[PDB]
């Protein structure tokens, strides 16, 4: 990589908005990843920074960008419940039906922590309801699991 | 009692010989070492769990730990913390003067019972309970040179033949392996495993049934068949020897009849316990033993001792194998005592000269000769009573006091010399005469002293114990001076001295003393008559005191505040920090970098470096490392280019250009456990169950804040390390139970493989070590490998963990803290250039208050010490102006007279004040107890001048103006010989530039500055403060 | 004086052979032999 | 110390009799006490 592609990671990742501006206008690496293959905007949709996330897509980043286990900045905002990020990147045209390389989808991750609000926006978004992992299991299969009622009934 | 002594000179006699062969023992068994014990009594509570990240460390081991350390004596505070090399370390901190025995019996006691509570790994581990101590007094490195051994072998030698004779060794109290002794490794390969249908559960099995000690019991044991000829014991199964005997460990035996060996499945060899630590001297591999001394034993004895013993360990050394010494404290230590018995003599040499060049007889020049060393010997006896050791505190101690000691050997003896000079009385009725004038000064001086001195032994924490040491030492030495002076001094004089004819001043003689003598006598007037101008005018001098005393209190605002002054003490410190999931192998490219440097760049001043991977400041890891420097001879390093300081400097600067990594050299403080004067110690506390993430946040914005405000706090920043990416893996429970796989089975092939198993011991050439199963490196390095694993279904089919599993990277904690039991985040920083410790704190805690809700603080530490220690000085202060004042008054017999005195105090300090301000030291503490022993000599000096003043009006019926100017030409001779001696006494520690010239120009700066203030102010303004008081009252 | 040491080697692979487990095998003989405290009983009132 | 004049008593099992035997002993004395008002008031046991 690059030393600005360094403090672009670590800037994204702390949600300095100010400091990601700068790295912006003087041209740090948008595609910049770390050893586990996390960009900029992995790192900034993990920690749930808004502002950072439209900037980097604003910026040119990979919005299907994916790590060392095929894991993507929407599987990382829909497991851990940033509605709003999860709304900007599938507006950007982030893949709603991503698999990783356990065949985990954004739906899978958004059902097992019970995020309804982002569950009914990846459905908004075509998010594949009947898709299934590599143990053969639905977001419905999580929810009847979990005995998430409410869940279990938007999924039908 | 100076009358009763004056007609018994041989009791005074008996009196001395007794206190100098008590002190003469006292010398010979008095402990040596470089500092006392300063720091309040810690225990440490050590446990690791092989192959455990920070969380699993936390929440089965440290939790359940704190959560026990209950019913406890004198806790002040309990911190621990839990990282992911499987190490917890929970620190209990207690009150000062609590018996550290008790205490670590007591936190030993509650652990035992909480230890069925841990897991059985951590069980098997064992958990270690020590008294906490940073201090080493050596660390011996052991190397090999011809690279016939690994730092693993040597760890194992020094382990099985040095150690244990090391610690048998006259005065070594504990020894630190810096390595650890052979486990026999057992490296499992997972083709070869799944080939033959075996997974590591099989491999620890087996390990367990043919390595272990069986009891079978006796031949003819009782109850016998009566007529029973023979009784033996009988030995079944033992435990296995040799790598050997471990690869021939039957695992199966195959349908067709071929056995499967350990040796078939897995790489067998003596190897390290573990393997987080890399270190290297001068790049060879390197071991080593990390030395402390014993309580109450001698420092200088102890390393000749340890020497003594290396030595003959020596011959049965294998090739290659050389000791090394890095770090030794003896001969800094060895310098201090010189350099102070030097000054001692050389101080009592000047008065010896300063005695002869006024009063110009031998005889009177043996007195202060006698009577200075029996005081010294007295102190070593009162010090030995009181418990005390020879170190640099007490050391240097009696160097501030040398200005008193010297006073009243020449007070005493100087006023006998001028009685007999002004009246012809003969030498024992002139004594009489001369004792009966200062006498009962000399006692209200001890008691003035006194109400100075022992209030400072009455500060808490760390700096109360460093001033304690000074208060001891000085006001001991003081009370025994005014003893020798009201006992041996006068016999000495009325025995010892020749009669001087009425008005034989010495002008009549020729050569150097004829001149000296009319030069002096004729200066005396030149003074009196200067002094009687100044009395006609004292309007204006009023006012010069109170520019004086305004200049003082400026300088003193100015003056940056220290602890102790950093030494060249032949070593000093590189720390090496890489980011976040950075490898052991990037951090070793560093180290090597910086090695290179110091050995190419700074060849005539590096003797070695001492190069640890694995290990950092505080915390642990790949990407943390140390490179501790030793310097060449002293000698060897001529000027300023060549010491600590210069070298640090330029090597912190050549290393701002290393790439992925954060090094900076730096020197070590004289004590480490006091911290840095302005830096404080601050703790975030989650008090509501908001978790680390929230407690993070939180953090983030108190630093952010802290930031805004560079004009009060400086370098704000976390202690702990940054959340690290993690490989999350969950086991399908469902697919593992369809499978017939069991959960046991397969956290033990995960945990075994890629964290290792202690699994039991054997016994290695007679000594009993571990054995360790774990995978061979190359299949335990990526996320790739971990479908390598196979594990064996209740059905005989071996199924790979790719087939139970699914994987993705999370962020957690690779080092979690918690503060009296709960999660926490430790906050280092200091005061802005300009600002007090007391400001910086009370901004942190207005920054605090605006945390989101359920986020506390609290101040740990030096910070914890800085409050406590704080609150007591306006009392401390109070009680001594208050007692000084008292014991003047009683003396006097006034309550407006004492002021006359008491008005010296900023005279002296002005001195010193200049002196530390142009010479740009600091605040220390050897400059505090400087203006103490400086504002002392002072006062002594003007209580001489108003009790000669005051009793000449009394007794004689002299006017104010006649009493005063009579008195200070009669002080005038014996103030001027004590300045000069003492003034030119500690000359040698302020021009001092050597080995421990730090402390020796802290303590002679100061105080040289104070005393040429002291001396030249108070002669003119004493007189000023006598009248204008006398004149008001 | 050195005692005379009855050892005993049991054959771990013979043993595995004619299905017999190492831990029968380590109790008969230390049982037998030796003698093994098994649990507690109460003998009048006191724990034995 | 204690209230003013109250006494503390045990009663032993000193040859392995077991709790009925001791409880039927106790009450024995419990009983004895009982018609002795001059001398004894409140002899009670301290246990269920
Ligand atoms: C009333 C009569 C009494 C009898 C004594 C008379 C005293 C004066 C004369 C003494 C005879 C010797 O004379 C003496 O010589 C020595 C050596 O050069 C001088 O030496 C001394 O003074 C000079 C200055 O003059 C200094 O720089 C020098 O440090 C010091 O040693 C004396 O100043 C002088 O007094
Ligand atoms: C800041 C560093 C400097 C501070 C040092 C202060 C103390 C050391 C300096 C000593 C000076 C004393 O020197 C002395 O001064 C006084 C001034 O009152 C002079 O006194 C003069 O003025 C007074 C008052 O009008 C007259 O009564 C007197 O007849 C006249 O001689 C003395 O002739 C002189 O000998
Ligand atoms: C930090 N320290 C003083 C040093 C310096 C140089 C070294 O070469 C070493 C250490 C620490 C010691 C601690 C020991 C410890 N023990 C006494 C065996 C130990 O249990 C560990 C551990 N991580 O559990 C080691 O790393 C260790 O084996 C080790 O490898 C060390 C080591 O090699
Ligand atoms: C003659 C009267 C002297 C009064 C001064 C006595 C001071 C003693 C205070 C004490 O007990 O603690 C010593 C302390 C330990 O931290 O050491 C010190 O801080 C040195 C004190 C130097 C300044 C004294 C005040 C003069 C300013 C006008
Ligand atoms: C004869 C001279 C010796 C006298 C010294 C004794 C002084 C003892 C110090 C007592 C400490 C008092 C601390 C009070 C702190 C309360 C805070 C409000
Ligand atoms: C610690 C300082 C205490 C000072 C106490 C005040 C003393 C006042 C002096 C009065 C003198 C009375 C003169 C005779 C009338
Ligand atoms: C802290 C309590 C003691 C303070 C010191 C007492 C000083 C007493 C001074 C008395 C002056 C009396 C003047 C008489 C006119
Ligand atoms: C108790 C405070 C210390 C005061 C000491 C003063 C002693 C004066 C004795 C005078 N004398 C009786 C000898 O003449
Ligand atoms: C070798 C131990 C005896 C000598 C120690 C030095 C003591 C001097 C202190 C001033
Ligand atoms: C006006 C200056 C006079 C100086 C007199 C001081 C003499 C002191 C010599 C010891
Ligand atoms: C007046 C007798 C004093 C001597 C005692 C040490
Ligand atoms: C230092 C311990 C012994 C002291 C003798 C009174
Ligand atoms: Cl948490």
């Amino acid at each position: 990589g690059s030393d600005l592609g360094k403090k672009l990671l670590e800037a994204a990742r702390a949600g300095r908005d100010d400091e990601v501006r700068i790295l912006m206008a003087n041209g740090a690496d948008v595609n910049a990843a770390d050893v586990v293959g996390w960009t900029p905007l992995h790192l900034a949709a993990y920690w749930g920074h808004l502002e950072i996330v439209e900037v980097l897509l604003k910026n040119g980043a990979d919005v299907n960008a994916y790590d060392t286990l095929g894991s993507t900045p929407l599987h990382l905002a829909a497991h851990f419940g940033h509605l709003e990020i999860v709304e900007v990147l599938l507006k950007n045209g982030a893949d709603v039906n991503a698999k990783d390389d356990n065949g985990i989808t954004p739906l899978h991750l958004a059902a097992n922590r019970g995020h309804l609000e982002i569950v009914e926006v990846l459905l908004k978004y075509g998010a594949d309801v009947n898709a299934q992992d590599k143990f053969g299991k639905t977001a419905f299969d999580i929810s009847i699991n979990n005995g998430n009622e409410d869940l279990a009934e938007i999924l039908q | 009692m100076p009358n009763f002594f004056i007609d018994r000179p041989i009791f005074a006699w008996v009196i001395a010989i007794i206190i100098m062969l008590a002190g003469g023992l006292a010398i010979l068994k008095l402990p040596v070492a470089q500092y006392p014990t300063i720091a309040p009594p810690a225990v440490t509570i050590s446990a690791s769990y092989p192959g455990a990240d920070a969380k699993t460390v936390q929440d089965t081991v440290t939790q359940v730990i704190e959560q026990n350390m209950n019913g406890i004596d004198n806790l002040m505070y309990m911190s621990s913390n839990s990282d992911s090399t499987g190490t917890v370390q929970i620190t209990l901190t207690f009150e000062s003067g609590t018996d550290a025995d008790i205490a670590q019996v007591q936190v030993q006691n509650k652990l035992q019972l909480a230890m069925p509570l841990l897991p059985q790994e951590v069980q098997q581990q064992g958990v270690s309970v020590e008294k906490s101590s940073s201090s080493f007094l050596m660390v011996v490195g052991v190397i090999n040179t011809d690279g016939t051994m690994t730092q693993e072998d040597i760890s194992d030698y020094v382990a099985a033949n040095m150690k244990d004779a090391i610690s048998r060794t006259s005065g070594v109290g504990d020894v630190q392996l810096f390595g650890s002794q052979y486990a026999m490794r057992i490296w499992m390969n997972p083709n070869e495993l799944n080939k033959f249908q075996l997974t590591p559960v099989d491999v620890i099995t087996a390990i367990k049934a043919q390595n272990a000690q069986v009891a079978a019991g006796q031949l003819g044991g009782t109850p016998p068949v009566k007529g029973q000829q023979l009784n033996a014991s009988i030995i079944a199964q033992t435990r296995l020897t040799s790598t050997e005997e471990f690869g021939k460990i039957l695992l199966k035996v195959n349908q067709d009849g071929s056995r499967v060996l350990l040796r078939d499945v897995a790489k067998i060899e003596l190897g390290g316990e573990n393997y987080d630590i890399i270190a290297e001297f001068n790049g060879q591999p390197a071991s080593g033993l990390g030395i402390k001394l014993a309580t109450g034993a001698n420092a200088l004895d102890t390393a000749a001792a340890i020497r003594a013993e290396l030595a003959k360990m020596e011959p049965f050394f294998p090739s290659g194998l050389k000791i090394v010494y890095p770090y030794d404290t003896t001969p800094f230590v060895k310098i201090s005592i010189h350099e102070v018995v030097k000054t001692l003599v050389e101080a009592i040499i000047l008065v010896f000269l300063v005695m002869y060049l006024f009063l110009q007889n031998f005889r009177a020049t043996l007195i202060p000769t006698i009577a200075v060393p029996v005081v010294l010997l007295g102190t070593f006896a009162v010090l030995a009573a009181f418990g005390f050791s020879i170190n640099t505190l007490t050391m240097f101690g009696m160097v501030l006091a040398i200005g008193l000691l010297v006073d009243d050997a020449i007070v005493v003896v100087e006023n006998v010399e001028r009685v007999m000079a002004e009246e012809g009385l003969p030498p024992k009725e002139a004594t009489r005469k001369s004792m009966g004038q200062i006498q009962g000064a000399l006692v209200g001086i001890a008691m003035v002293l006194s109400a100075v001195f022992v209030p400072m032994a009455f500060f808490g924490g760390s700096t109360g114990a460093i001033y304690r040491q000074f208060s001891i030492t000085i006001v001991s030495a003081m009370a025994l001076s005014v003893l020798v002076a009201l006992i041996l001094t006068p016999a000495l004089c009325a025995t010892m001295l020749k009669p001087i004819a009425k008005g034989d001043h010495g002008e009549g003689k020729k050569g150097f003393f004829g001149w000296f003598n009319r030069m002096f006598e004729k200066s005396t007037h030149h003074y009196t008559d200067s002094v009687g101008g100044i009395l006609r005018s004292t309007g204006r001098y009023l006012v010069l005191y109170l520019i004086i005393v305004v200049g003082m209190a400026y300088l003193f605002v100015r003056l940056p505040s220290s602890f102790l002054p950093d030494e060249d003490q032949g070593v000093f410190m590189t720390m090496v920090q890489l980011p976040a999931g950075a490898t052991q192998e990037r951090t070793q490219k560093v180290l090597n970098e910086v090695t290179h440097y110091y050995l190419t760049k700074e060849k005539n001043n590096v003797e070695s470096v001492f190069a640890v991977n694995g290990f950092g400041f505080a915390p642990r890891g790949q990407n943390t490392g140390i490179a501790f420097v030793s310097l060449k001879d002293w000698a060897d390093r001529p000027g300023e280019e060549n010491k600590v300081e210069a070298i640090t400097m330029r090597a912190t600067r050549a290393f701002s250009q290393i790439k992925d990594a954060m090094v900076f050299a730096f020197n070590l403080p004289a004590i480490v456990e006091l911290g840095t004067a302005t830096g404080f110690d601050f703790e975030l506390i989650d008090q509501a169950g908001l978790g680390h993430e929230k407690l993070t946040q939180a953090r983030n914005q108190l630093l952010a804040e802290a930031a805004k405000h560079p004009d009060m706090l400086t370098s704000v920043r976390p202690n702990g390390l940054e959340d690290t990416p993690q490989f999350k893996i969950d086991i399908d429970q469902e697919k593992a139970q369809a499978l017939g796989v069991s959960i046991n089975d397969i956290n033990t092939t995960l945990g075994a493989a890629w964290g290792g198993s202690y699994v039991n011991d054997f016994i290695d050439r007679g000594r009993v070590k571990k054995v360790y199963v774990m995978s061979e490196a190359k299949y335990r390095m990526l996320p790739d490998d971990i479908g390598d694993w196979y594990v064996r279904a209740a059905d005989g089919q071996m199924v790979p963990f790719s087939a139970f599993s699914s994987s993705r990277w999370e962020y957690g904690s690779p080092r979690l803290e918690r503060y009296n039991g709960l999660p926490s985040m430790e906050i280092l920083g200091q005061a802005a250039p300009g600002k007090s410790t007391g400001e910086a704190m009370e901004l942190m805690e207005q920054l605090a208050s605006k945390l989101p809700t359920g986020v506390g603080y609290d101040w740990t530490g030096m910070s914890y010490q800085e409050r406590l220690s704080g609150n007591q000085a306006p009392s401390l202060y109070a009680i001594s102006l208050i007692v000084v004042f008292l014991c003047l008054a009683a003396l006097y017999e006034s309550w407006s007279i004492p002021f006359s005195v008491m008005l010296v105090v900023p005279l002296g300090v002005i001195g010193a004040l200049l002196a530390a301000t142009f010479r740009g030291l600091t605040n220390d503490v050897y400059f505090q107890v400087g203006l103490l022993t400086t504002i002392g000599l002072s006062a002594k000096n003007a209580i001489l001048i108003v009790e000669f003043a005051k009793d000449l009006m009394d007794k004689e019926g002299k006017g104010l103006i006649e009493a005063t100017l009579d008195a200070v030409r009669m002080r005038l001779r014996p103030i001027l010989m004590t300045s000069l001696a003492f003034i030119l006494g500690v000359m040698p520690l302020v021009i001092s530039t050597g080995a421990g010239s730090g402390a020796q120009n802290a303590v002679g700066t100061g105080v040289m500055g104070g005393m040429v203030t002291a001396t030249v102010l108070a002669i003119f303004f004493v007189p000023v403060f006598f009248v204008v008081v006398r004149r008001r009252f």
